[PDB]
RNA sequence: CUAAGAGUAC
């Protein structure tokens, strides 16, 4: 995540030779979506990649401090004092075909962190393992080995698929079967099966 | 009062905009309200469908239910299809 | 680097979060729901230290 | 010496406060990209505020530019930069601790506040700065 | 760290359904950060100076 | 006959020159070899027999495999992959060791000059880390305080950048074709006027301007391409454009190979 | 912790340029760009590589080792 | 809980079909289905079996007729193992295997859908773009579950109605769930621009890119000087023969000035961009006809063809944004400057009025309720009036514009907020209160009632807000956060009351419900 | 956990060809060969240049997923001339201009004094 | 193969909208006062401007010899002869619309590929226009 | 269950298989060919059991019969042959 | 086992 509520997982990684490149043979370190910009309306994030660009060209620190007389127009400016487009466009090639993309890619460093969700302490299967000694249903979490609860409205949304067979199964074959004998006269669970 | 535009059909055929005088008021007398002169007694309408079922009815109840669920639905802009209210 | 200001239990750091709670030995008036037989209601939370 | 006072929430309600010096004390072309400010067309002032910044707790005060940014964002970095990964400490190293996470390589931000350098952010860092491009490559 | 040693906590229910405790009032500038707040049950119960 | 080049700056680690003459995908599969198909040098395991340091194990294999060697006659040796050895031996790899201790009142920094060729390199010119700034120390690779000792050794094999960036030769590689948008390959974002908020490459002293009122030359391909080649040390930067090449002309002739071997069969 | 070997972007070896770069700080007196320049990094990656970088290696020595021979 | 499940991140895949899902390649080791050993099938489970449950594909158990589980570790040591017909062979899960997937905040039936499995070599689940709107998933750290049906007769049901093409058409709208979305959806209006011109080059490639072509190369729209296809020309191939489409925008003709509309002859675009009425999940929309006129399958067939094209041409044609999209020029920032000001010339005027008692009441409220009612409306309508004014200004190739243009994301009140003017902060439906006395902050003096102070934030994103002006905002976004947090809550308990009340409703076999 | 090893990007696998070559029923004269262990190096220039033969009614290529290293390529060519000899022209040709390349660099740079 | 339709038309406008690359162009026949076209032209590729003179031909196929497309579109050999060659500017696409806009005139919408065209004129010469794919050749 | 029965003259339910009822159908013909129950059609080379049922199903050779209950208990027997699959 | 706390996605 940015410093700016810009959170999101690695969909893939690219090497360097599939990066799209500048002129100058720059490769991004990261690749995001512009969709994720005009709705949350987070302008703050390219003002900081535009003035953490010119930081990084003139060795200065960039003061991003909320209420000085920092303007945009001023740090792009000094950017094109740099020799680079004023609002922080290149010109990027194709990784794969190297021709010249038809548009021009916002471009820039900026400060992110890595957060301590991560998949691999995450994911968790199980077909059989360790049931509940009192319920003989599977156990809770996935450091037991445990099972998903399949809820209440799991079993709506399967009620109103039609599919019956397949909560019953989910409900019996899945978590718990137990056959049980029953009297014919009373309706009761009070009999004695010796089975040997 | 509101100046509220109805659809009426015109002597010639078509549908035209027809402006027309409404009452909304705070409050609910229903059973008092409908019976003053002056005003057409058919037409008349309350967002609190207790008391149109209890004075005109439990279909007519029905339907007063189903339009409060409908203006809720439709509130914010969303489409349910009928059958689901009804 | 460090700053403090925590306790070591059992070896456990335990920090305690701050309470917010009204202020005592003040005068306070509240108007009150039309159900209620008291329409307004003074009063003061005395407590002596 | 009487230069600075402490005023809690009650005596708050008793005073006139100056947003900053330099525009509101002083009697009152200019830059289009600069943000309108008012001069509040009044002087009875009683106190001044020693940096507006200083509203701002300490996980809000990492934020650059939190001025430029919609609220609900500035409260989601707020309550995200706690979860980020740096150097809590500089022993980690004789400390038995149930878990620690440690970045290979912390870097302080190019982009840096100045309250940021009370609470010790460049010294100990929790991010890195990465060469982000914004674009549709590829779909993924 | 730093953040949870400066954590202050108002004991209001949490499950409760009242939303005026929990709204960032205006008495509250300068002294609690406008946006530090947890965004679950404790927004706006749960402050920071 | 064929594709031409004229070289504007030659340097020991930079070579700037144009690429005239050739199709861009021809330009674009040679940079793509360039950045990550030449086979280079490098460390690939480490046995730390001793570590009093502040650094964890792995944090210093992981710098000690991003040292830069010298790869000139890497071609001779052989993958650890193909080779009939068990673990490594002296056809497949190269074998250093680092032995450093804190005998100094003061800290010791810990440099790649410190690291020492121990098997025999049977006459080849490989395995020696690169040396680059006048001070003579290499990259620094730890610090010390007194009494901390490091004891460790590494064993190298080539290998390229596919497989691990720390093979890769070529450091950027800049690539720029048509700098005055002739072949209209870009839609220039503007404000006013897009001329005077676009800086002007370097390159653009190389071509004529647009007469400004001639049509849009729409039989016009692009070719002439300007590239700049910047080397890690491994490899003079020279090799690195030449290995690229008979890199790519393998990989086209493998394609052959096996397409006359699957048509005879 | 230490400066890093390479350049995350690019791949340049930046690691042999930490010293210099303090000593250019501290003895010629440059200011950051200038001593950035006269080191050869060119490209804003590089540069970011160099003058982001905190070097903690120095709070960790000041702790006495743990195993002293 | 259950068994035979998973659950782990999700992350989007251009590269799948839309009923496919990619599952890690560990969780398709440890989850099994028993097979029935038959005939049919006695040679690959053999040689499943003789693979083992270390690798993949391969079996983890050998249920045999005596009820007596052949565990395949540690079994190898006993041998090969001969199986026999009405044995079973609990075996990992393969390609094109049914399974259900769901997110667990599962408010309709949409949301646990049927897949088919493609295993993949990560840790993370792998779904389509347009399937992600009925899952309501983002990839920003979602997770989802996975369930495997352990028998043939659960396994036929949820493949024959479970299925995702069989909910493209949803009952709860009687239109579609699914659409193209973000940067397919913005990519399809880029590319069918009247400018948009293709060389032979990148047309061979975008024709083999769609899985069905036919193996013919159209005809060009411009022969001479120089073969190009246009956009909505090769956009063609992915629509299947025979669909016919025609919508009429406002202002359109039969001849289109403004290329708006939409006239799709033959599976064939006649005229019209693609945008969102088009291919979005929409009433009367392409999708909605497609899978009305050739079935579900080949709605799917479509979704894959259009995603497929439309990414490889965003792909090599490319899409930013950046800062100096949300910059207006120097004089829209003057004419914005100036509404501002004439807006609040006029809430000036009507406090003067006000507070001069000339002022009548509108029948029904107080003299007080009236005044904040017209100041509101003013400034409203004067964040309104600078908004449009910065909409206006920004050109064709400004990318919020594009994104606002072709409905993938944005909207006019977020052009409004980041270049014109944020608006008017709001708390409970009302300007912002005076929490101290008679005054919103200490800065202010007593009985202030201007727009600046109480809450109208006059300045953009772009130009930066005022510290007061940032408390206000701060104020306003906290009351969207409480309000957010107590919706969630009152939604679910009004959820989990409607079902349990209607569970036992159906309809019989006499029509009767 | 589940992250694949980095040699399989370029090194063939077991019982696996570098190039399969299936027969095209869409179009006549038409075949689709599968690369393996290939990229867009290859792909791009191998259709760039069966693109300059005159012959060749029809050249492209396509890597169906990121994840694994391979690619398919489908040449159309006109009534009685193979495939396969449109292909063995395509790569005739990449390695004698990459030849000439060579050696036009390396006479340049032995020209140069500042090296 | 044979020209169901030529004339000579004299641009009265040329419009170029929203777009780069294509303008919306009026012609006025010079020959029949009732006929009337416009049409979409990419005028990167072939500039047109206001008051030229152009020849407009539609035709239902290129070859020269008469008819005896459902082959795939393949590239132009060097030496093949077509009716293309006596012009400038040939597109391809097909008719979607028939209109009587009085009791002689009628109009005939074409769409090349999205760019649209209609022209208009009375049946005694527009007659040969059915509904089909035709080519459009222009030339200067 | 003669009263209950509604004779065959006389059913007055749909005669289109439903979507439930060939779910169904192919559920438990699927689930009884993979535990070797004979096979009613010839086999082009076909392996997996739900497609060997939809092709059974394709030519109306299974021989079920669906017994559709009415609210009041009593049912119409409905056999897949007679059934149309319109869907 | 119970209790408590911090959370993640809605
Ligand atoms: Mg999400
Ligand atoms: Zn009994
Ligand atoms: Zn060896
Ligand atoms: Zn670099």
């Amino acid at each position: 995540a940015s410093r700016h509520g810009q959170k999101g997982t690695i969909g893939i990684t690219y090497r360097r030779e599939d990066m799209p490149f500048t002129a100058e043979g720059i490769v991004p370190d990261l690749i995001i979506n512009p969709h994720a910009i005009p709705s949350r309306m987070t302008v703050a994030h390219l003002i900081e990649c535009l003035l953490s660009k010119v930081a990084a060209l003139s060795g200065n620190e960039g003061d991003a401090s909320p209420f000085t007389d920092i303007t945009v127009e001023g740090i792009s400016k000094l950017l094109r004092e740099h020799g680079y487009q004023s609002r922080g466009f290149e010109v990027m090639y194709n990784g794969h075909t190297g021709k010249k993309l038809m548009a021009q890619i916002f471009f820039g460093p900026t400060y992110y962190q890595r957060l301590r969700h991560m998949v691999d302490d995450k994911i968790h299967a199980r077909a059989r393992g360790p049931m509940q000694v009192l319920t003989r249903q599977p156990v809770e979490g996935r450091s037991r080995d445990g099972g998903l609860r399949f809820g209440e409205m799991e079993r709506d949304c399967m009620i109103a698929h039609g599919a019956a067979s397949f909560l019953k199964e989910r409900l019996m074959e899945a978590s718990d079967a137990f056959r049980v004998h029953i009297c014919g006269i009373c309706g009761l669970m009070t009999v004695i099966a010796k089975l040997n | 009062m509101m100046k509220y535009d109805r659809k009426v059909p015109s002597p010639t055929g078509e549908y035209v905009k027809e402006p027309e005088w409404v009452l909304e008021t705070d409050g609910v007398n229903l059973s008092e309200v409908m019976t003053v002169p002056g005003i057409d007694p058919t037409r008349i309408y309350t967002n609190s469908f207790i008391d149109i079922m209890e004075v005109l009815g439990i279909e007519a109840g029905r339907a007063a239910l189903y339009k409060e669920v409908y203006n809720v639905i439709a509130s914010d802009g969303s489409y349910v299809n009928y059958r689901h209210m009804a | 680097f460090d700053m403090g200001g925590y306790f070591i239990i059992n070896g456990s750091e335990k920090v305690l979060i701050a309470q917010e709670r009204s202020a005592g030995n003040i005068v306070q008036v509240f108007k009150k729901a039309a159900p209620s037989p008291i329409s307004h209601v003074a009063e003061i939370r005395s407590a002596l230290e | 010496e009487g230069l600075v006072e402490y005023i809690d929430a009650e005596e708050e309600e008793s005073i006139l406060i100056a947003m900053q010096p330099e525009d509101l004390e002083p009697a009152e072309d200019v830059d289009p990209a600069k943000r309108i400010r008012v001069s509040h067309h009044a002087t009875t002032f009683t106190h001044c505020e020693i940096h507006p910044s200083m509203i701002l707790g300490v996980a809000a005060s990492i934020i650059p530019f939190p001025d430029h940014n919609q609220s609900p964002r500035n409260t989601y970095q707020s309550a995200m930069g706690k979860q980020a990964m740096g150097v809590f400490l500089t022993n980690y190293n004789v400390r038995m601790d149930t878990m620690a996470n440690i970045l290979y390589y912390p870097q302080k931000p190019l982009g840096t506040t100045r309250a940021m350098e009370y609470l010790k952010f460049r010294e100990l860092p929790a991010g890195q700065n990465a060469i982000v491009a914004i674009a549709c490559y590829s779909g993924y | 760290t730093l953040s949870h040693l400066r954590r202050t906590n108002t004991p209001i229910g949490r499950d409760g359904k009242l939303a005026k405790p929990r709204q960032l009032h205006n008495t509250h500038w300068g002294l609690v950060c406008p946006a530090e707040t947890p965004e679950g049950q404790a927004c706006g119960l749960v402050k920071n100076l | 006959e064929g594709p031409q080049v004229k070289i504007r700056e030659a340097s020991k680690d930079n070579v700037d020159f144009i690429l005239s003459n050739v199709d861009l995908a021809m330009a674009n599969s040679l940079r793509r070899v360039m950045i990550a198909e030449i086979p280079t040098l490098a460390i690939d395991s480490v046995e730390v027999e001793t570590n009093t340091t502040v650094l964890a194990d792995e944090f210093i294999a992981h710098r000690l495999g991003l040292i830069p060697l010298q790869s000139m006659d890497i071609e001779q040796l052989e993958y650890s992959r193909d080779c009939f050895c068990e673990d490594h031996c002296d056809k497949c790899s190269v074998v250093l060791t680092l032995q450093a201790f804190g005998e100094s009142e003061s800290t010791t920094n810990v440099y790649s000059k410190d690291l020492v060729i121990v098997s025999n390199l049977m006459g080849r010119n490989i395995g020696h880390p690169i040396i680059q700034d006048k001070e003579g120390n290499g990259v620094l690779i730890c610090k010390l305080r007194k009494g901390q000792e490091l004891k460790l050794t590494c064993v190298a094999k080539k290998g390229i950048a596919k497989e691990h960036a720390k093979w890769g030769p070529a450091a950027a590689i800049e690539f720029e074709y048509d700098p005055w948008n002739k072949l209209k390959h870009t839609d220039y974002w503007y404000e006013q006027d897009s001329a005077k908020e676009w800086p002007q490459s370097k390159n653009c002293e190389y071509e004529d301007p647009p007469n400004e009122g001639d049509p849009f030359d729409y039989k016009a391909q692009a070719d002439t391409f300007y590239m700049n080649v910047e080397s890690v040390g491994s490899i003079p930067v020279d090799q690195v454009v030449v290995r690229g090449i008979d890199t790519l002309q393998k990989k086209v002739a493998s394609i052959l190979l096996a397409l006359t071997q699957m048509d005879q069969d | 912790m230490i400066v890093p070997v390479r350049c995350f972007s690019c791949g340049k070896v930046v690691g042999d340029k930490w010293e210099s770069y303090l000593n250019l700080l501290q003895e010629d007196e440059l200011d950051e760009g200038t001593a950035l320049s006269r080191l050869g990094l060119k490209r804003y990656c590089c540069r970011r590589m160099i003058l982001t970088h905190v070097d903690l290696i120095e709070k960790f020595l000041r702790y006495n080792p743990l195993e002293k021979r | 809980r259950v068994d035979f499940s998973a659950r782990t991140v999700i992350s989007g895949d251009p590269n799948l079909e839309l009923d496919q899902v990619g599952v890690p390649k560990s969780i398709a080791k440890t989850l099994t289905y028993p097979e029935v050993v038959t005939p049919y099938n006695i040679d690959r489970l053999t040689q499943l079996v003789r693979n083992g449950p270390n690798e993949h594909p391969g079996a983890k158990y050998v249920i045999r007729d005596s009820g007596d589980r052949i565990d395949l570790r540690y079994s190898k040591r006993a041998g090969d193992i001969q199986l026999q017909y009405g044995w079973k062979v609990e075996r990992h899960i393969m390609d094109n295997d049914p399974v259900l997937f769901n997110r667990q905040p599962s408010l309709h039936k949409m949301s646990m859908m049927a897949h088919r499995v493609k295993v993949i070599p990560y840790s993370t689940f792998r779904l389509n773009l347009s399937v992600t709107s009925p899952y309501n998933a983002d990839f920003d750290g979602d997770e989802m579950n996975l369930h495997v049906p352990q028998s043939e007769e659960t396994r036929a049901e949820l493949s024959q109605l479970c299925a995702v093409p069989l909910q493209i058409v949803s009952p709860q709208s009687n239109k579609p769930c699914m659409g193209i979305v973000q940067d397919t959806l913005c990519g399809i209006r880029k590319l069918t621009l009247r400018d948009t011109f293709i060389e032979l080059d990148q047309v061979l490639n975008m024709l083999y890119w769609v899985p069905d072509w036919d193996g013919v190369i159209p005809t060009p729209a411009i022969i001479k000087p120089k073969p190009l296809w246009s956009g909505k020309q090769i956009l063609s191939v992915a629509i299947p023969n025979g669909i016919h489409l025609q919508r009429f925008d406002e202002g359109t003709t039969l001849l289109s000035p403004k290329d708006n509309g939409m006239l799709i002859i033959d599976g064939q675009i006649i005229f019209g961009v693609v945008e969102k009425k088009t291919v979005g999940s929409s009433n009367g929309g392409l999708i909605h006809v497609v899978t009305r006129e050739k079935g579900p399958q080949v709605c799917a067939k479509l979704f894959g063809n259009i995603q497929k094209v439309v990414n490889f041409w965003l792909l090599h044609n490319g899409f930013s944004t950046g800062i100096g999209d949300t910059i207006a020029d120097g004089p829209t920032m003057r004419e914005i400057t100036e509404t501002i000001a004439e807006a609040k010339k006029k809430v000036l005027d009507v406090t003067k009025e006000a507070q001069a008692n000339l002022l009548t009441a509108k029948h029904g409220m107080t003299l007080r309720e009236s005044f904040e009612d017209n100041v509101v409306r003013f400034l409203n309508e004067a964040r309104d009036k600078a908004g449009r004014l910065a909409e206006v200004n920004l050109k064709d190739l400004n990318n919020v514009k594009q994104m606002v243009m072709a409905g993938s994301k944005g909207s006019f009140i977020n052009i409004a907020q980041m270049s014109a003017c944020v608006g008017q902060q709001s708390v409970e439906g009302k300007r912002i209160a005076f929490g101290f006395v008679d005054r919103t902050l200490p800065h202010f003096s007593k009985d202030d009632y201007s727009p600046e102070s109480k809450g109208f934030v006059e300045n953009s994103y772009l130009r930066g807000l005022t510290p007061q002006e940032f408390f206000f905002h701060a104020m306003g976004g906290r009351e969207g956060l409480i309000d957010t947090a107590v919706k969630t809550a009152e939604t679910g308990y009004i959820q989990r009351r409607l079902v349990k009340a209607l569970e036992d409703i159906m309809v019989h076999y006499d029509n009767t419900t | 956990m589940n992250a694949p090893d980095r040699f399989e990007l370029f090194l063939l696998g077991e019982g696996e060809s570098k190039l399969k070559i299936d027969p095209d029923t869409k179009a006549p004269n038409a075949v689709v060969i599968t690369f393996e262990k290939e990229d867009h190096t290859l792909g791009n220039l191998i259709r760039a240049e069966l693109l300059n033969d005159r012959k060749v009614l029809f050249a492209a290529y396509k890597v169906e997923h990121p994840f694994f290293a391979r690619f398919k390529l489908r040449i159309q060519t006109t009534e009685g001339y193979d495939p396969k000899d449109a292909l063995k022209n395509a790569c005739n040709s990449i390695i004698n201009k990459l030849g000439a390349l060579k050696t036009n660099f390396e006479t340049e740079w032995n020209l140069q004094t500042l090296a | 193969s044979n020209t169901l339709f030529d004339d000579i038309f004299q641009v009265s406008e040329v419009d170029p909208g929203r777009y780069n690359k294509v303008c919306r162009i009026e012609a006025a026949s010079t020959t029949q006062d009732q006929c009337k076209l416009t049409l979409d032209i990419n005028v990167e590729l072939f500039p047109v401007a206001a008051q030229d003179s152009l020849t407009v031909t539609i035709a239902s196929s290129l070859n020269l010899e008469d008819t005896p497309a459902t082959r795939s579109w393949r590239p132009p050999q060097a030496g093949d002869r077509s009716l293309a060659d006596d012009y400038d500017y040939v597109m391809y696409g097909t008719a979607y619309k028939f209109e009587e806009v009085s009791k002689d005139l009628i109009a005939v919408y074409y769409s090349f590929g999205g760019l649209l065209m209609r022209l208009e004129g009375n049946y005694r010469n527009l007659n040969n226009l059915k509904q089909e794919n035709a080519y459009l050749l222009i030339r200067r | 269950l003669k009263e209950k029965a509604i004779p065959k003259d006389q059913r007055a339910t749909t005669p289109y298989m439903t979507k439930y009822e060939r779910a169904r159908i192919l559920g438990t013909r699927a689930l009884q060919i993979s535990m070797n129950a004979p096979v009613f059609v010839d086999l082009e080379g076909e392996t997996d059991p739900l497609r060997i049922a939809m092709k059974e199903l394709a030519e109306k050779k299974i021989p079920l019969v669906i017994r559709r209950y009415l609210p009041d208990g009593s049912f119409e027997d409905w056999s897949v042959e007679e059934l149309i699959v319109d869907l």
